């Protein structure tokens, strides 16, 4: 008779019938994406119309139901997580011509060509040409000209879809009850009804803040030293005072510095550790490889695989008939089901792959055990975090050497600790700063506090003084360089990388002390111990249904972020690196510009 | 009794247990004296497509008592508005089908279960067990039970 009863029912015929549309759904993308035809296109845009119509519906028929009245967590939760009428609060014409924003924006950013000024009958695309071209060559002036090429032929394009975007984005986000869209991301991170355990939207900005305040001098460190490494590569094109270029950092835009650990190596006359040669000589495959990745989470303290995830899984390239995408996910079928969809082969970082997206599928399994609405984790960073703490336990020369990969006498020597820890800087906070520097300016472009004549202004300005990139030549108001990422030109959140880069460390740092492990951070190993298997699991299989907060208290002990088990992580590649900063001037001056 | 019920509710049909099916489907009495069976029939109850042949009643105004049918299908009315015969707002239907697919994992694969209840009334026995037989012996002395 009450609404909360009603409210339960309608739950219950939700959780009935959205997870048999959900699972055909999913049938539907595996055969699309395991078999590429003219037929299982058709079923999968199908299934996803009839999978969004019955969302819709659901949403319209959910919104009949008071949500002050409800006086349970679990339904109040998955009645705000259904009731995201997000796309539908605005007019059709609004609504149609942000959908042909986003598509027009799609095609241009994926379908863009650039073509040489003195080869005009072969032009370059984005993947094999651009990409190439900042990470495997050297030269200045070919570097220079195919990141102004990227940001003129593309930036260009996209200033006014980019000026209607955030209108229309703002305007929907006024329309739901939000101060602008920034705000409407970091509703996600937002819990109430909780005592104690409740987090604001300005505080994650706090947070986020201190936290970059706090990392500042590693990343200063690390800038320092790798401008002290581009000097001898480029005499006279980086100064040693000024911020470096942004066309040598290694990537098309400087997110991750992994390729210049050619240039960036402490100590080159040692190799980094490869396990490639004594892999291809035991006779391994991937098959060998996801049975050992078993045995590993089984000895943590994790059950072990379906029957169906082994005789339903595509583990290797089915051949040149068929065809593919060879791009590691984790599907989550829903009614018990869980595959990958991965061309694993025989490498060490396909062997880490696929310890990730174990991770990925046991994280699914904890979760499973719970409503549709609830069947995903705590937060945006989570997952991705499980999966990368599991890849980096996997990576340590003691678990490599007790597998059988690594031979028992090879002893662990400090500079192969020092580059191991250098390249794990380079690919994971080598972005930190630009992340924030993203984040930040998206939120005070949504919020308001930047004029439209100051955008890429203050965008050059942030990435100079908070960031150690400065702009080779200067952009006016025409040159849309922020747009020209994947993330922000396809609508998708970044503070969810930084998030889950401070999950990742916490929850290492977590397993470590849990674990009774002595010694460094990065050389520590949690396979045989089930005491931290199961303060994860503990965490793990209570999913969305518990605020994030909650979780974090749980499996780390604290119910906030922090950044002192990264600072912790890298306290000898700190060490190190102010060692190797005597004489060189630390830090950044934001006059200095290659003008 | 014979009926199909998902792999991930097959203890719910136990004395001293609830949930979906224990309340508004099938219920065992507290002291229900008998054997439950119970096993798993993926390769004939599954089929490519989705098997929709087998339903459950998912809502109902109150629990069944045991050993007790309920073929009705009336609409459940879930709040204060009548319904007519028709579904709607508060007006859901009480059978639901299951899904079953021949790629679904444990716990959501059809498992067919039995159960044999077994009742002592006045009545005489008519029901027993097989009493085995031995082979015989002559001129010897050994003791004998043939009937009584
Ligand atoms: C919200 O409703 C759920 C039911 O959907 C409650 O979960 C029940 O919790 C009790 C006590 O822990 C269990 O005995 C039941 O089996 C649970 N029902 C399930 C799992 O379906 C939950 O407790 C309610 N929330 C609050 C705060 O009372
Ligand atoms: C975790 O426990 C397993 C099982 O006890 C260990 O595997 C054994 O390691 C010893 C030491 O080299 C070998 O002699 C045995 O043959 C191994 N057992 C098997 C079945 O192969 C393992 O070394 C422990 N540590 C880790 C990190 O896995
Ligand atoms: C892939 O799809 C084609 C077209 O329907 C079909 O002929 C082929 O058998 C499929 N391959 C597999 C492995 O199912
Ligand atoms: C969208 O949902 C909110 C509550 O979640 C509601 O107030 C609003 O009216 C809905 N929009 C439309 C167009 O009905
Ligand atoms: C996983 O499998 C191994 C051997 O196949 C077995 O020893 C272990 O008990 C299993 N763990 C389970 C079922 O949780
Ligand atoms: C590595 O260890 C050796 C021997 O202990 C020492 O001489 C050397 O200075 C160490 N290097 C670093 C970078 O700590």
């Amino acid at each position: 008779s009450t609404i909360e009863e009603q409210a339960k029912t309608f739950l219950d015929k939700f959780n009935h019938e959205a997870e048999d549309l959900f699972y055909q759904s999913s049938l539907a993308s595996w055969n699309y994406n395991t078999n590429i035809t003219e037929e299982n296109v058709q079923n999968m845009n199908n299934a996803g119309d009839k999978w969004s119509a019955f969302l819709k519906e659901q949403s319209t028929l959910a919104q009949m139901y008071p949500l002050q009245e409800i006086q349970n967590l679990t339904v109040k939760l998955q009645l705000q997580a259904l009731q995201q009428n997000g796309s539908s609060v605005l007019s059709e014409d609004k609504s149609k011509r942000l959908n042909t924003i986003l598509n027009t924006m799609s095609t241009i950013y994926s379908t863009g060509k650039v073509c040489n000024p003195d080869n005009p009958q072969e032009c370059l695309l984005l993947e094999p040409g651009l990409n190439e071209i900042m990470a495997n060559s050297l030269d200045y002036n070919e570097r220079l000209w195919a990141w102004e090429s990227w940001r003129s032929e593309v930036g260009k394009q996209l200033r006014p879809l980019y000026e209607e975007y955030v209108v229309l984005k703002n305007e929907m986000a006024r329309a739901n009850h939000y101060e602008d869209y920034g705000d409407y991301w970091r509703g996600d991170y937002e819990v109430n009804g909780v005592d104690g355990y409740d987090y604001s939207r300005g505080q994650l900005i706090e947070d986020v803040e201190h936290t970059f305040e706090e990392i500042k001098p590693l990343y200063e460190h690390l800038h320092a030293y790798v401008r002290a490494k581009l000097m001898n590569a480029y005499p006279s094109y980086i100064s040693p005072i000024g911020c470096l270029p942004a066309h040598l950092l290694g990537d098309m835009w400087g997110r991750f510095w992994t390729n210049l650990y050619s240039l960036t190596v402490p100590f080159g006359q040692k190799p980094n550790i490869d396990v490639t040669d004594a892999m291809v000589d035991q006779a391994w495959d991937a098959q060998r490889i996801f049975k050992e990745a078993e045995k590993f989470f089984v000895s943590v303290g994790l059950p072990n695989m379906t029957q169906g995830f082994w005789e339903n899984s595509m583990l290797t390239d089915p051949g040149n008939v068929q065809k593919a995408v060879c791009h590691p996910t984790a599907w989550d079928l829903g009614k018990g089901d869980f595959r990958i969809l991965m061309c694993t082969k025989v490498t060490m970082d396909d062997f880490l792959t696929a310890h990730h997206e174990m991770g990925h599928i046991q994280y699914d399994m904890a979760y499973a055990a719970q409503p549709f609405l609830l069947r995903n984790g705590a937060n945006e960073g989570f997952h991705e975090a499980v999966g990368e703490i599991m890849s980096l336990s996997a990576a340590t020369p003691k678990h490599l050497k007790s597998i059988g990969l690594l031979s028992p006498d090879f002893q662990e020597d400090n500079e192969t600790e020092i580059n191991f820890l250098l390249k794990q800087a380079l690919t994971i906070v080598g972005t930190l700063p630009f992340t924030y520097m993203l984040e930040k300016w998206r939120w005070m472009v949504f919020k308001g506090e930047i004029p439209k004549d100051q955008w890429m202004k203050k965008w050059w300005e942030m990435k100079r003084e908070i960031v150690g990139v400065v702009e080779p030549v200067p952009h006016d108001e025409t040159y849309c360089d922020p747009a020209s990422l994947f993330h922000v030109s396809n609508d998708y959140s970044f503070i969810r990388y930084y998030t889950r880069t401070l999950y990742q460390f916490q929850f290492q740092e977590a397993l470590c002390q849990a674990a009774k492990h002595e010694g460094p951070l990065h050389k520590c190993d949690i396979s045989n111990s089930t005491e931290a298997g199961q303060k994860l699991f503990n965490m793990l299989r209570l999913g969305k249904s518990e605020p994030w907060t909650l979780a974090l208290e749980n499996v780390v002990g604290a119910k906030n972020m922090n950044v002192r088990p990264l600072l912790n992580y890298f306290e000898p590649l700190f060490t190190w690196l102010k060692d190797q900063n005597k004489n060189s001037f630390v830090g950044w001056s934001t006059d200095w510009s290659p003008y | 009794d014979s009926f199909v019920i998902r792999g991930d509710e097959v203890r719910q049909i136990a004395p001293g247990q609830t949930g979906k099916i224990a309340d508004y489907n099938y219920k065992l009495p507290d002291d229900f004296t008998g054997c439950v069976i119970a096993w798993n029939s993926n390769n004939l109850d599954s089929k490519v497509g989705g098997n929709y042949n087998y339903l459950y009643r998912l809502f109902r105004k109150s629990n069944l008592k045991p050993f007790e049918r309920d073929i009705s299908t009336e609409i459940y009315q879930a709040g204060s508005t009548p319904c007519n015969g028709v579904e709607g707002f508060n007006c859901y239907f009480p059978l639901q089908s299951y899904g079953f697919q021949p790629t679904n994992g444990v716990g959501y694969q059809p498992y067919r279960v039995v159960v044999l209840s077994f009742e002592l009334l006045h009545a005489p026995a008519t029901v027993c067990g097989p009493k085995k037989s031995t082979n015989l012996v002559k001129n010897k002395c050994v003791n004998f039970n043939f009937n009584g």
